This record gives structure tokens, sequence and C-alpha cells, in this order.
DNA sequence: CCCCCCGGCCCCCCCGGC
């Protein structure tokens, strides 16, 4: 049925169970939510800030807004070509992902949400204060990824419109927001679980699910090797049951997810051999993982780390990596192609090794 | 609504006198004054100058307390002026230092009332007073004659040369398809005086003009019965229809020869 | 006043072909054919002011006479040459019935035709074919590869050369002499050099001169055609210090008005055509230069940027 | 548009004669003497933002043929639509077409040129070329290498130059004179300073600074108004900033600098811009002094068009400047 | 259903305290008197020159601006004066050419016997293009020559952050006002009466210290200041906010945090200062605060000599200007370590 | 009352340095 990592997931801030301050803060947040500002989440993947997001929402309006739906709206370019845009909304709250719409996200945000933002709310939905909301709440989810213009664009819609809006925007990291936009927001940092929090998640998980665990050590080993990744450290603990019928060993191996088992392949490629020879190769890897919505990004962050893990390198050497590393990550952060940077990384690498 | 009223008995003559100039020009100041209202303008291309006079006489009531000015561009005004029916009357008002213009259409029988306004432009122009000049040849022909003239020729060239000798009016055109030229002669026909073909020639002119310009000085035709020509070798040529009460004149620049 | 004087660019503008200076070969080709008969289609490219579109009306009235009212279609940039203009007006033209001298045919004139769309290249393959017994077509360009290679193919082709500063003296003491202008050699050799092999610059600049100043000499030549800002950029991108460099900016070129838009695009097209420089420096000039130019699009167009590509250039020579 | 008194005086003051055109002597002098003999060709003026190009020309044409030249000239600029399709009609009937109302010839002013396409600067070479006996065509340009090589081989190019420091001084005197103002020695050569040989910029600080006044009649304008309305850095300022991060540790120039640019809110930017230009006048031994402090000002200067952390730029430059001066002794 | 329409001070009540405490009139304006000054006397001068205001955000560009057309025109004529267009419009050049150049030359609203009365109602429109650093170069050349030949009947108004973004026509056409920095010495009067009005009680320095972290920001400031403010309500102690709460809520780094990063920069060793940065990114602390800390604490030691610290000044630079491009902090932060560690 | 003609939005494809 529906996985662990999704059947146990808290529908409430009084569920919480890790970062306590952030709890506290956010029912702060929550005792008089009229005058709340614009909110911006950052914080390392795969901790919980949708699910703060979430519960944050239902302490507001109240559990109505689990209950989700799906609609499709249309959009008109410049050049007559027609775009469609996945909307999730619920009774109080409207969720968007603008940057599938690429550079087109631009008008998801001057044609949706300046819709919404100049209508204002009618329905009668009484709150905890008696009198009934005011504001509709957005979820922009994976804002890092919009672009400059799109951005430019939020600027003015967020100030006049502020009676009929509030915007709650999720990201991993807040470089590639224009300051202009951190301005206009608070900014709500989401420190990641610690390992004996996951474990303590994962134990639970284990007791509702009837898991035979032969030792708590398991459940360290899985903690200790999501990095933080409590999405992650769910998943792993499911896929490690359906593999052990159900019952988890000392000895029961932790699984890595296959691009991972490339890229590691990739590095002591890389590592072994330094030629042109070599490097032609490597670009069929390269290509083999970008053909499969595996981001340039991550592909040159997971090459960077395990390159740096291995034990056979001079200090020298990482530091050339590294450095390497940040440059042709400020290339594709300015490029469009990502095979040109991640190729012209590996042979820098290459020659620097050799 | 008290500065400027001025009353059109009939809306069909308004609209009918900006029809016959709106293809030429788009933007216009029109000066309301005691007398009546006058207007000028110059085309884009600095080659056709459309003058319109409207006298006092032709409106049921007119009090204009002070001279004002008013700039509208041409389409938006006859957009307004389609809305009203051939039944209604048209009264245009204005107000001191105004920034817009009021169209209000009446209809008594059926007690019915249209309000249009429209925004005035800030338009720098002035009133460039045309100095009377001794014309070499002035000619007066019905207006469908030269109408259907000037459609024929406009098909075989772009330019169309007009000719102007003792007792003969020519109109030539030569294209790439071929040529076309119509003479005709000055006649006066007692039994119907309309039809009559006028001219008074002084010194032969020979002048070319451009057919695109002629077409639409043509649209004028709906405005009056019988159109004069006036050439002069240094002069515009100049296209009056004659209104009930006004005018319109159309000063157009001739060709260079070369 | 409210009267103009006729420019000498019209007013002796060549009207046979005899009076055409410089492409010898191809002039006297251009006579023979206007002798014979039989004319060719043609394709006559070269850079701009050197006497093409002149030669071809040269050509069209020698051969044509009394007929070229009938004979020539001409059409230019400034016409409208869409593929329905060529599948009407050319094709009508073409099939049209005209009396000609034994020898002669009708001439279609197509002057830059580089500007043409490909569709109506296209059309024109088989008009010129179909009616080649009857009609003719030049065309006039600067650019030849803007060409389809099938009306290329159909075509000859005269590509018209600089002309040498010889032909240049030539042409002006003539018009000195039919205009009676006072001249220095010093001020005709400055107008040859600013020319740069343009006779259309040329004259221009000695009208101008005669008008402005009267005396045709270096320094009232100068205060009319001012020093080309090529040769400055070459001056300081060829400049041994990097302080001889930074002075050549300073003082002759933004001091004097000069965009740094402008300043870098011609040190980009100089270091392009620096040949005495090896060709990889010239790259790393080139890659220098290009990001400048980056950074000016992007709205810092100051003298410090342009100071720092200057250091940059010098730092690459060391 | 009750009176001329509320416009700005960038356009109350616009020349409406050539003889109120200054710093361009050359080219007003020689446009006068074609003009007069009736020798006018193409014309083509070059030059950088506000040097009196649109005014020469307005005063030209108003000069040749009075005060309705507006009906007599066809101007177009960027504002308007300039494609081929109005080359080949409206510029075309215009350029082939008598006056409507003196019998002299035509002027055709394409302002802006370098914002036209390249089409219709290759469609306009003929309309040049073939209507030369009746019409005259003027080009400005701010860019010259937006203009097609054709197009410029067919007309007589005027450069206009930077304004001079005397013709400045005079309209600034002109200017006070007109408004009833007094200007102070200093505040006069601060304000030619700043200015870059622009007059529209000495126009609009002179007006900035008359609203400062307390009481523009009986008050002068000093060269400490200049400085305070614009926000500029006063040349103490950058001699003692300079000499602190010449002469002094880190702590003393950090705490210098941060002082400085506290006590009237300056501006990084400009305290460089300044900084860089007294060092242009520095006589140094090593050229590689020269060439790591222009680079490494020049990418300060670039990170800082696009933002960044206003304390780390600063800390850059004192660093830059330091290291860069360490190579004047070995 | 439907719901009664709010009155405009009642929504006001309720709306957050950025907006809430916008300035109403050009007297609100805290730190701009060099620009505002200029603006105020133009309504006795009534000769409003074309303005292009640049500065850092959160700095009052769109309040002055606001203002200002609020006291010319009044609460009724603002609305036929005034035609703004931001980063949320189409601005093409084809809209410059006939929408802005249609309203510029529109003849200017007739104002009422009682503006007249009350208020100077100049003889001109005003157009607002905020955000004008996102118009393309040739749009804003569109505007060149709309600006002057129309200048009598309309005046414009350029906002935008990066002053160099402008074409030179066009900054050279507007007079220039730059917007400084917000910070303690300058704005603490402001912050202090929000302060009050909304009964916040801090202890000393708090405001300072709001104010420092903002770094010239006030909008920011204000933001940090409601923030702690319903925490302390949340709480009901009826306590003073202190400074460190306000380091909290602005996700400033502990100072131990920053002193153990700087001794494992002083250890040298590579894979400890990995393994330590790895660690470190799990917390969530923004890259660029950890920067200006670490830049804050190496330029103002007296503990390091002058090429060490002329060494680190790049290195921050090349790493500030690399993260505003939108890197991953990760890398970027372990590449400065190493790189200050090998120093 | 209805057919033919012919100008005017809409649409879609192709360049873009010199
Ligand atoms: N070879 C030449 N001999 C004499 N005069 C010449 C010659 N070439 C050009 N000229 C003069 O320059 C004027 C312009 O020359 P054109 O041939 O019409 O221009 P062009 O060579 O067609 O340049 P493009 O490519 O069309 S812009 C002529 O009218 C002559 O006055
Ligand atoms: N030579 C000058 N003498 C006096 N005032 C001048 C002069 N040049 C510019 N000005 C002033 O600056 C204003 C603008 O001048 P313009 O000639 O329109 O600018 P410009 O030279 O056209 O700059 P561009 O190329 O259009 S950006 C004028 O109205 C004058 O007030
Ligand atoms: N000078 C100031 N005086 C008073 N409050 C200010 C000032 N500057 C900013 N604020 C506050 O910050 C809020 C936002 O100010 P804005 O003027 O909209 O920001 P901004 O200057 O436009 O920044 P950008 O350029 O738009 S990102 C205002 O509503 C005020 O609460
Ligand atoms: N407080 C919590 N208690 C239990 N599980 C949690 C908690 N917070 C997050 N999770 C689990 O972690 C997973 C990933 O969280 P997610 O909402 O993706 O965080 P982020 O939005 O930061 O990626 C979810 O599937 C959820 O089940
Ligand atoms: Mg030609
Ligand atoms: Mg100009
Ligand atoms: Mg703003």
């Amino acid at each position: 049925m529906s996985l662990w990592v999704d059947k146990y997931r808290p529908k409430s801030l009084n569920a919480l169970s890790h970062n306590e301050e952030l709890t506290n803060f956010l029912k702060s947040l929550s005792d008089q939510p009229r005058d709340l500002p614009h909110l911006l989440l950052y914080g390392p993947n795969g901790t919980g800030k949708k699910t703060r997001c979430m519960a944050l929402l239902e302490s507001i309006f109240g559990p109505g807004v689990y209950r989700l739906k799906i609609d499709v709206r249309q959009f008109v370019t410049a050049s007559n070509r027609k775009l469609e845009l996945n909307v999730v909304s619920s009774p109080y709250h409207l969720e968007i992902t603008p940057s599938d719409m690429g550079n087109n996200d631009r008008i998801v945000i001057q044609e949706l949400l300046k819709e919404v933002a100049q209508m204002e709310q009618v329905d009668f939905q009484d709150s905890k204060d008696g009198l009934a909301h005011r504001y509709k709440c957005v979820i922009i989810n994976e804002a890092n990824s919009l672009t400059k213009d799109a951005q430019a664009a939020l600027r003015r819609t967020m100030e006049k419109y502020s009676k009929n809006i509030r915007l709650i925007m999720v990201c991993d990291s807040m470089s590639p927001i224009i300051a202009p936009i951190k301005s206009r927001c608070l900014l709500i940092r989401c420190p990641a679980p610690s390992d004996s929090e996951i474990s303590t998640i994962l134990s639970d998980v284990v007791t509702n699910e009837r898991i035979q665990l032969e030792t708590k050590d398991i459940l360290k080993r899985i903690a200790q090797a999501s990095n933080g990744n409590l999405r992650v450290s769910l998943l792993m603990l499911e896929s490690m049951a359906l593999n052990n019928e159900l019952a988890l060993k000392s000895s029961s191996p932790i699984i890595k997810p296959d691009w991972i088992i490339v890229i590691h392949k990739l590095t002591r490629k890389i590592v072994k051999e330094r030629s042109v020879n070599s490097l032609i190769e490597c670009r069929a890897v390269l290509y083999d993982l970008l053909a499969h919505c595996i981001p340039a990004n991550i592909i040159l962050k997971e090459l960077t780390f395990s390159l740096l893990d291995v034990e056979t390198l001079n200090t020298t050497n990482k530091s050339s990596i590294i450095e390497y590393s940040s440059v042709f990550d400020e290339r594709l952060s300015l490029g469009n192609k990502a095979i040109f940077h991640l190729e012209g990384f590996i042979a820098k690498v290459m020659c620097c090794l050799d | 609504a008290s500065m400027l009223e001025a009353k059109f008995e009939e809306a069909s003559l308004f609209k009918r006198i900006i029809d016959g100039f709106k293809d030429c020009v788009q933007l216009v100041n029109f000066q309301c004054k005691e007398d009546g209202i006058i207007a000028q303008a110059v085309d884009d291309s600095r080659v056709l100058l459309v003058s319109l006079e409207i006298g006092v006489e032709a409106f049921q009531e007119y009090r204009c307390d002070h001279p004002v000015t008013l700039g509208m561009d041409l389409t938006s005004l006859s957009k307004i002026l389609r809305c009203g029916n051939n039944t209604d009357t048209l009264t245009l008002i204005a107000d001191n230092t105004p920034d817009s213009i009021i169209l209000l259409f009446e209809d008594t029988k059926k007690d019915r009332i249209a309000e249009y306004s429209l925004k005035l432009m800030d338009i720098d122009a002035d009133f460039l007073k045309i100095e009377e000049l001794q014309y070499d040849s002035t000619l007066s022909l019905p207006s469908s004659e030269f109408s259907k003239i000037v459609r024929d020729l406009s098909q075989l060239s772009d330019s169309i040369n007009i000719m102007i000798t003792k007792e003969t009016i020519k109109f030539v055109a030569d294209g790439d398809i071929g040529s076309g030229s119509v003479i005709i002669k000055p006649f006066v026909d007692m039994e119907h005086p309309e039809t009559s073909i006028k001219l008074e020639m002084d010194q032969p002119v020979d002048l070319t003009f451009g057919a695109k310009y002629l077409l639409d000085i043509i649209k004028g035709s709906s405005l009056s019965d019988r159109v004069g020509i006036r050439l002069s070798s240094e002069a515009p040529a100049l296209f009056q229809f004659d209104l009930k009460s006004g005018f319109l004149q159309f000063f157009l620049a001739p060709k260079f020869n070369d | 006043t409210l009267s103009l004087q006729l420019p000498w660019v019209e007013k002796y503008r060549p009207q046979v072909l005899s009076d055409i200076v410089g492409n010898k070969e191809t002039i006297d080709r251009l006579q023979q054919i206007a002798k014979d008969g039989n004319m060719p289609h043609m394709i006559i490219s070269g850079m701009p002011g050197i006497g093409k579109t002149t030669s071809v009306h040269c050509l069209a009235h020698e051969l044509l006479g009394r007929s070229y009212a009938d004979g020539v279609l001409e059409l230019n940039a400034s016409d409208d040459r869409g593929i329905d203009v060529v599948r009407n007006q050319i094709k009508h033209f073409a099939q049209k019935k005209l009396h000609l001298p034994p020898g002669k045919h009708k001439i279609v004139i197509l002057d830059e035709a580089d500007s043409m769309t490909a569709g109506a290249q296209q059309a024109l393959r088989r008009t010129m074919e179909l009616y080649s017994n009857s009609t003719r077509f030049a065309f006039a360009c600067n650019q030849s590869n803007k060409i389809i290679e099938p009306l290329q193919s159909r075509c000859a082709i005269l590509r018209y050369s600089k002309l040498s500063d010889e032909d240049v003296l030539k042409r002006l003491l003539q018009i000195i002499k039919l205009e009676d202008v006072k001249y220095t050699n010093d001020g005709l050799e400055a107008i040859i050099f600013t020319a740069e092999g343009d006779m259309r610059q040329a004259i221009n600049n000695l009208q101008s001169t005669v008008a402005g100043h009267g005396l045709v000499n270096a320094d009232n030549v100068f205060k009319i055609v001012d020093s080309p800002h090529p040769l400055i950029v070459k001056k300081m991108l060829l400049a041994s210090n990097l302080e001889d460099s930074i002075q050549i900016l300073r003082t002759d070129l933004w001091k004097k008005g000069y965009s740094s838009i402008d300043i870098v695009t011609t040190s980009f097209r100089v270091t392009k055509n620096l040949a005495q420089v090896k060709e990889s420096v010239r790259l790393e000039m080139i890659k220098e230069i290009g990001l400048t130019h980056m950074r000016i699009l992007e709205g810092v167009g100051t003298y410090l940027q342009l100071a720092s590509m200057l250091a940059k250039i010098h730092k690459l020579n060391n | 548009k009750r009176s001329k008194e509320n416009l700005p005086w960038v356009e109350k003051y616009r020349p409406e004669t050539l003889d109120e055109v200054y710093g361009q002597n050359e080219v007003i002098t020689t446009v006068r003497k074609f003009v007069d003999e009736g020798k006018l060709p193409h014309l083509l003026f070059y030059g950088p933002p506000g040097t009196g190009k649109t005014s020469t020309i307005v005063a030209l044409a108003r000069e040749i043929y009075g005060k309705n030249y507006s009906n007599m000239v066809l101007e177009l600029n960027a504002s308007d639509d300039r494609g081929i399709d109005v080359v080949r009609n409206q510029i075309k009937d215009f350029a082939s077409t008598r006056q409507i109302f003196s019998k002299g010839f035509k002027l055709i002013i394409l302002d802006e040129a370098d914002a036209m396409t390249n089409a219709a600067q290759n469609a306009l070479r003929r309309v040049i070329e073939r209507y030369t006996k009746n019409t005259r065509f003027c080009v400005l340009a701010n860019y010259a290498h937006k203009l097609t090589p054709a197009l410029l081989s067919r007309c007589t190019r005027f450069r206009f130059q930077p304004l001079p420091q005397e013709a400045i001084e005079r309209r600034i005197a002109n200017v006070l004179v007109h408004e009833k103002l007094k200007l102070s020695p200093n505040a006069e050569k601060a304000l030619i300073e700043l200015s870059n040989g622009d007059m529209r910029r000495v126009l609009n600080v002179l007006q900035s600074c008359k609203a400062t006044l307390d009481n523009p009649d009986e008050d002068e304008i000093s060269d400490d108004v200049i400085y305070e309305c614009c926000g500029a850095p006063r040349p103490s300022d950058l001699k003692a900033v300079l000499k602190s991060i010449l002469e002094d540790d880190w702590g003393t120039a950090h705490y210098t600098l941060n002082k400085v640019r506290s006590a009237k809110g300056l501006a990084l930017i400009d305290l460089i811009e300044g900084i860089v230009k007294i060092l242009e006048d520095y006589e140094l031994q090593n050229e590689e002094t020269r060439v790591h402090l222009l680079t490494k000002l020049a990418d300060i200067e670039y990170s800082i068009s696009k933002g960044g952390n206003d304390q780390i730029q600063g800390s850059a430059v004192i660093g830059a400047i330091k290291a860069s001066f360490e190579n004047e002794t070995v | 259903r439907k719901i009664s329409k709010l009155a405009a001070e009642q929504s006001l009540a309720q709306q957050p305290w950025v907006e809430k405490y916008r300035p109403k009139n050009l007297d609100e304006v805290t730190a701009q008197d060099h620009a505002v000054t200029v603006l105020k006397k133009t309504l006795k001068s009534a000769n409003l020159p074309h303005m292009l205001f640049y500065g850092p955000p959160g700095t009052g560009k769109t309040s002055t601006i606001l203002a200002l057309t609020k006291e010319l025109y009044g609460p009724d004529l603002m609305k036929s004066r005034i035609l703004e267009l931001n980063a949320s419009d189409e601005r093409g050049i084809s809209i410059v050419r006939e929408k802005v150049k249609n309203f510029a030359r529109l003849t200017v609203s007739k104002p009422s016997k009682h503006d007249l009365e009350n208020y100077p109602c100049p003889p001109y429109k005003i157009i607002i293009l905020d955000e004008a650093d996102s118009m393309t170069a040739d749009a804003q050349s569109a505007l060149r020559r709309t600006m002057e030949t129309y200048s009598g009947v309309t005046r414009f108004c350029l906002i935008c952050n990066y002053v160099t973004r402008i074409i030179d026509p066009l900054a050279s056409r507007c007079s220039k006002f730059r917007f400084k920095a917000l910070d303690a010495s300058n704005a603490i009067d402001r912050l202090r009466f929000i302060s009050e009005q909304e009964n916040v009680k801090c202890d000393d320095g708090v405001l300072e210290r709001i104010l420092d972290i903002s770094a010239g920001d006030l909008r920011r400031g204000i933001t940090l200041l409601q923030s702690a403010s319903k925490g302390a309500q949340y709480l009901g102690d009826g306590k003073n906010i202190t400074s460190t709460q306000v380091e909290e809520l602005a996700g400033v780094v502990p100072h131990d945090i920053l002193i153990e990063i700087v001794e494992k920069v002083k250890s040298g060793d590579f894979d400890e200062i990995k393994k330590y940065v790895n660690t470190f990114m799990k917390s969530g602390w923004s890259a660029a605060s950890v920067v200006n800390q670490l830049h804050e604490y190496y330029i103002t030691n007296d503990n390091f000599d002058t090429n060490f610290k002329n060494q680190i000044s790049w290195l921050l630079f090349t790493t500030d200007s690399r993260l505003n491009n939108g890197t991953n902090e990760h890398i970027q932060l372990l590449n400065l370590l190493v790189k200050i560690s090998q120093l």
C-alpha cells in the first residue's frame, strides 16, 4: 500500500517530533495569523519543510487544507504557443510550481498569481477569532528554480496585494533568490533532523509496521547513511525490509541509489585512467545520466564529493579538484548545456590528477 | 456642459464630414469660436493638407462662449460616430480647459439618450493661414465623374498627370501593363446644370500627382455633388468640396518634375 | 537660402563606360558586350562606392539607346521586391513583346540583390531560363555569397576590386579641372588617404572641403574629414608601453567623444586582422576584448573597463 | 504646459537659434557657411549624449525655413515606427513631392538612426541618391557601429566633442542671470568636474541645488551644497581614504573608510572612481602596479554593478590597492 | 456566501508591519532628506523634472514616489494623473511606442474645484516605470524622444536598483537621486517609533543590533522586529526581547560555531575541514551570512599580518561574487575554507 | 435581397556578424 514515508507523515504541528524550537516558532507565527508576513522556508532537502508548511496551514485554517484537488490551467505565449500548468488547490490555499514551464514561468507570475491577488476573499471562512479569513495562501515550490524575470515580476505583487494573498516559498538554498525577494519575506531556517531523532522515527515506523529488528544499531546505520535526509532514510528502511523478508539483521547491507553507483563507478574510472579515451568514455556515462532526469548540479556535487573521498589522492589534488568544482559550478549556473561544463571539469580533474 | 454646445439636427452630417478625411489624417485640432469650427491637419508624409470649415448656419443651435481647441484622434471619433443613428440629434459638448469632449445622441420620439466621452490630446500645431493665391487654372466638375476617372486611372499607374490647356482637360496615366488618357471639354446643359463642366484657364498647366492621395481625396465626394480644382505651376493643387454652410479643402503638393 | 547645389557625385556621375576608372579588364569586357550585344546574365559584386550601379546603368543605356524607357526594368531595395512582385511584375515584363534592334534584349536590373528574400530568388530561377531569349538579368550586390547558388550558376560573375590611389587621383584631378578648385598636393593625398578606395567618399569630402574652406590642403581637408579611428585603435593596440596605450585611449578616443562600444568593436575588428601579430596572441587578445565587450553590453561602459582591457592585453604580450 | 517656467531646466534652456549652441564652434560655423552659400550636403552628426546634436539640427531647420519649420521637415526618431515599410512609403513620398508651403528643398531628420533596422538603412540608400536634387538627409547618432557602411559613405560626418569648460561656464552664467542665482567659484569648478561634458547633467544639478537653498535669493550655492545634493564624495574624503589605505595599517584603513562612508552615506562606487582618477596621475616605477590596480578595480566595479556585499567589496578595494602598491619596492 | 467589506483603516491594522507603516507623506521618509527636500520644493516650484531614483533594496523609493504623487494630486486626482508600470506588466518596445506614448500625449485630466483649493495640482501627469532596470535597451531608447517632446504635460520617474542597467541617454535625461542605505545611525528613530506604537519591549541595543543585521534594509529590520514581537507575545512571559533571540531569528551563526570553523581552518587538515563543513551544512546556515561573519572576524583581527588580510580580502570577494550568481553553497564554502587554511 | 470584390486582423515561418 502507501509507502511508510507517506503513511506516517505528520498532519499537525503537535505531531512534529524534531526541531522543537522550529515548532515553537511556527506555533508563535500561527497564534495571530492575520498579520502573517510572507514566508521563505530554507533548509536541507528532505528535512520536512513541506510537512511543516502544511502543518502551519492546517493550524491557521484547519484540517481542510489536506483535502487537495488538481486542475489544469492554460496559458498562451507571445508566439501563440499553448502551455499547461497543473495547479494543486485546496479550499484555503493554492500550490504552484512555475518552474515546470521553464523560461515561461514568468507568465505564471504575471497572469495566474496576479488574477488570484486581484480577487478578495468573499467566502465566509470563519476563523478562530470569530471573523472570516481575508487572505489565501500560495505555496511556490522550488522557488530557487524561478528565473530572475519571474522573481522581478513577483516583487510588486506581494506588496500591492498583501491583503488578499500571503506567499510561502520553500527552497533548499537562498543563493539563487534575488535580494529584493528575500527582503520581502520572513526567512525561516529548517535544520535537518539529528541522527537520534531519525532513529526514533524509524523505530516508531518499525514498531507500527511489525518489523523484526535484530538490534537498534541498524537504525543508526541507516540514519548515518542518509546524511540528514529523512525521506531517504524512510525509503531506505522500507527498501531494506523488502529485501530481507521484513526482517532486518545486523549484516543487512545499505542499498544505494543506482545513479550513485554509476557516479562512484565514474569516479573510480577517472581516478584509475587519465586519458583522452577515458574522457570520451566518461562522456557516454555523463550523457546516459543526464538523459534519465538526473540534474547536472547533483551530478557535479556527487562527483566532486566522491573524488574528494578517495584515499589515494593527496591534499594538492583535492584542493585543485574543489577549486575546479567551484569554477565549473559557476559555469553551470551561468550556462545552458551542462554536458560541456561537466566534460570540462572532468578533463581538468584528469589533468590535475595525472 | 456650459462652455461649448453645438447641435447637429442630423448626426449624419458630422459623420459624413469625418468620413471625408479620416483616412488622410489621424490627429486633428478643431478650434471652435463664435463663428463656428475650423480645423487643419497635415498628413504623416507632409504631402496633403486638409482644411475643414463649418459655419454657425449648419447647426440647429450653437453656443461657444470662448474660443476652444480640441485635439482628437479621428479613428476614435469615427468609432464613436458610428454608434448613433441617422434619426438622432448629435450634441457636441465641452467645458472650460476641457480634457474630454461629450457626444450626445438624442432620439426624442423614443426618448432615448446615448452619451459618449472622448479624451482630448495635447496637440501642438498652429493654424497655418492659407494665403490666397491667384491660380493659373480653375475648373469645376461633377464629383462622380472625377471619382470614376481617378479610380480608373489609379489601376494603370501610381501617378496621374493633369494637363489644362485651351478648352480641354486631360488626365493621363502610364504604367507597366499599359497607359490611359481621358480627355474632357467645357460643357453646360441648361436643362441639367448640375452636370456642367466649367473651366477658366489663364495659363496652361501640367502637374503630376500621386494616385494614392487622389484616391483618398475623392472620398469627399459624398459631401457635395460638384468638386472644384484650382491648379497652378508654383502652388499646391486645391480640391474643394462646398458644404451647405462651410467647406472641405485638400491642398496636395505636386510631385517633383524629374 | 532655399537652394541646393547639385552634388558632384551626381553632376559628374559617369554616363559612358569609357569614363569609369578602375577594373580596366571588366570595363573593357562590358564595352565589348555593349558593342557586339548578346548580353548574358551577370552578377556584379564589390565594395561600396566603386562604380557597380554606374557601370550597370551605362551598359544598359549604351545597349538600348532610345528604347531604354521600355526595355529596362530597374528595381532596388527601396522598391517592393517580394515573391508576388517577381511572379507578377517581372514575369509580365519578361513576357512583354518589344521590338528591339537585331542583337539587343530587354534588361532587368536588380540593384542590391543581396537584400532579396530566398523565395524571390528561387522564383526568379525559371523566369530567367524560360525568357532568356528576350530578357537578360543584371544583379548588383556587395556580398555575392548572399545570392543562392542556382542563380549564380545561371549568371556570369564580375567581381570589382578596390580602386587604386592612381585612379582616385585621376578622377579627382579631372573634377578639379572641371570645377577650377584650388588645391595642394598634400590636400589631395589626405583626401585619397581618408577615402580608402571609395570614390564617392573622396568626391564628397573634396566638395565639402571646397565649400567650407575653399583651399584643398592637408589642414582644411583634416578639418572636414576626421582621422580614421580604426588606425588610432591599431596604434593603441600596437603600443609598446601600457602608459602609451592608455594615453592614446584617453587623449585620442575617450576625450574626443567616441563611445566605449565603438572602441571595443573597432578593437576587436582590428585585432582580427593584425597579421603582424601571431594568431594565438590575437586569439588571446580577442578573448580579452570579448570579455570587455560583454561587460560593456551589460551596462558598465566605463573608462576603467577599457583601461583594464588594455592592461590585460599588455600583460598577454609580456 | 501652462508656461515655460513649469518645464525642467533641461528643456527650458534648449537652444532656439544656432547662436545659442556653445562648445561646437567648428561644426556650427561650417554648417552656417554651408547654409548661407546654399551648399548643404547630406549630414551625419555623431556624438555622445547631451552635446547639442538635436538642438543644432532643430536650430538649423528653423533658420532655413523659419517659425513654421515643423510643417516643412520630416522628423523621425526611435519613438516612432521606422521599418522598411515606412521608408518605402512615407519617406519616399516626402522626398519625391514638392513642399506645400514654400518652393524650397526638403529636409528629413532621422534622429537616433542607430536604432534603425538594417533593412530600412539599406532601403534608404537609393532614396538618398535618387532624390538628392531636391531632398537632404540628416542622421544623428551616438554609436557609429550600428550604421551600415553604405549609409555612412553617402553622408558627411561631423563629430560633437564633449563640452569644453568655457562653454559650460558661459551657459552657467546665462542660467544664473536668468534665475537670479549666485554660484561660488569652487561650486562652479565642482559642477563642471562632475558633468563630464554633459550640459543636461549641469542643468539638472543646478536645478536641484536651487531647490536645496532655504532662500534662493539671498543664498549662494557653495561646493558643500553641490556635494550634498548629489551625495558625492568630497576631494578631501577621497584624499584621506587613499592616504589611510597607502600609509596606515589594515585596522586603521578599514576604520577610516567606514567612518568616511558613514558620515554622509557615500557610495563605494563613487569612492572607487575618485581614487582611480587620483591614481591615474601617479608616477609609478613598475607597470605591474598599474596592471594590477586597473584589473582588480575593474573587477570590483563589475561585481558592484551586480550588487553583492558592500563591506566585502570595500575590503577587497583596500586589499587590492595595498597589494598592487607592494610592487613599487622590488 | 459573501463577507461585508472592510474599512481601509481596519484592513491596514491587520497588514504586515512593512505595509502597515509604509510612509504616507513625504515627511515620514526617514533618511532621504537630500532628495526629499528637493522633491518637496517642487510642490511650490511646480517644475518637477524627470527623476531617476536608484539605490539598494528597502530604502524608500516606491514609498517616496507614492507619497509625492499623493501630496501633489491628492486622494481623488491621483488616479487620473498617474500611470504606473512595473516588472509585472508587459513593457516591450511596442508597449512603449503605443501605450506609454499615448498616455503621455493625452491632455491632463481636469482638476475639480476641491482639488484646486486643497492641493497644488501641477499641470502635468506622471509616468512611473518601477524596476526600470528590467527593461530592454531598445525599449529604453524608444523613450528618449517621448520624454523630451511631451515634457510639458508629462513627467517620467524611473526607479531601479542597478543604475548601470539604464542606458546612458536616459540617465542623462533624468535627474538622478541616490537613496542611501538605512543603518543604525539614520534609521533608529523610525524603528523606535514603530516599536513604541506596537508596545514592543526590548533591551538596550536590540534595535541597533536589528538594524546592523539588516545591512541597509529597513523592510528586513521591520520584519525581524515583527517576528521577535510575535515570539515574545506567544511566550507571554513579559520579558524584554534580547539580542540573542534577534540573532537566532535572523539566522546569524552562533559565535562558538564561528570559532570552531576558525580553529578547523587554523589546523589546515583537508579531511577534518571537509568533515566539519559537511556536518555544518546540515544545519541550513546561509553561506552569505557565514562569509560575512568570517570577513568581520578576520579583517578586524589584530593577530593577522598585512599579506594575510590582503589575500583573504580577495578570497572573500571572489567567494561572494561566485555566490551572488546562484551557485552551490557547500562547494563554494568548502573551497573558501580550504583556500584560507592554506594561506 | 444577395453575390463579388478587395482591403484589413490574425497567424506562422524564417533571420539575427560583417
Ligand atoms: N569607378 C568610378 N569612376 C568614376 N566615378 C565613380 C566610380 N565609382 C564611383 N564613382 C562615383 O561615385 C558615385 C557613386 O557610385 P555608385 O557606383 O553609384 O555606388 P556603388 O558603387 O553602387 O556603391 P554601392 O555598393 O551601391 S553602396 C558615382 O555617381 C560616381 O560619381
Ligand atoms: N551645445 C549646447 N549648448 C547649450 N545647451 C546645450 C548644448 N548641448 C546640450 N545642451 C542642453 O542639453 C539639452 C539637450 O540637448 P540635446 O541636443 O537634445 O542632447 P543630445 O545632444 O541630442 O544628446 P543625445 O545624442 O540625443 S542622447 C538642451 O536642451 C540644452 O539645455
Ligand atoms: N526611508 C524609509 N522610511 C520609512 N520606511 C521605510 C523607508 N524605506 C523603507 N521603509 C519601509 O520599508 C517598506 C518597503 O519600502 P519600499 O520603498 O517599497 O522598498 P524599496 O525602496 O522600493 O526597495 P526596492 O528597490 O523596491 S527592492 C516601506 O513600506 C516601509 O515600511
Ligand atoms: N516531524 C516529522 N515526523 C515524522 N516524519 C517527518 C517529519 N518531518 C518530515 N518527515 C518525513 O520526511 C519526509 C520528507 O519531508 P519533506 O516534506 O520532503 O521535507 P522538504 O520539504 O524539506 O523536502 C516526508 O515524507 C515525511 O514523512
Ligand atoms: Mg544605385
Ligand atoms: Mg538628441
Ligand atoms: Mg520598490
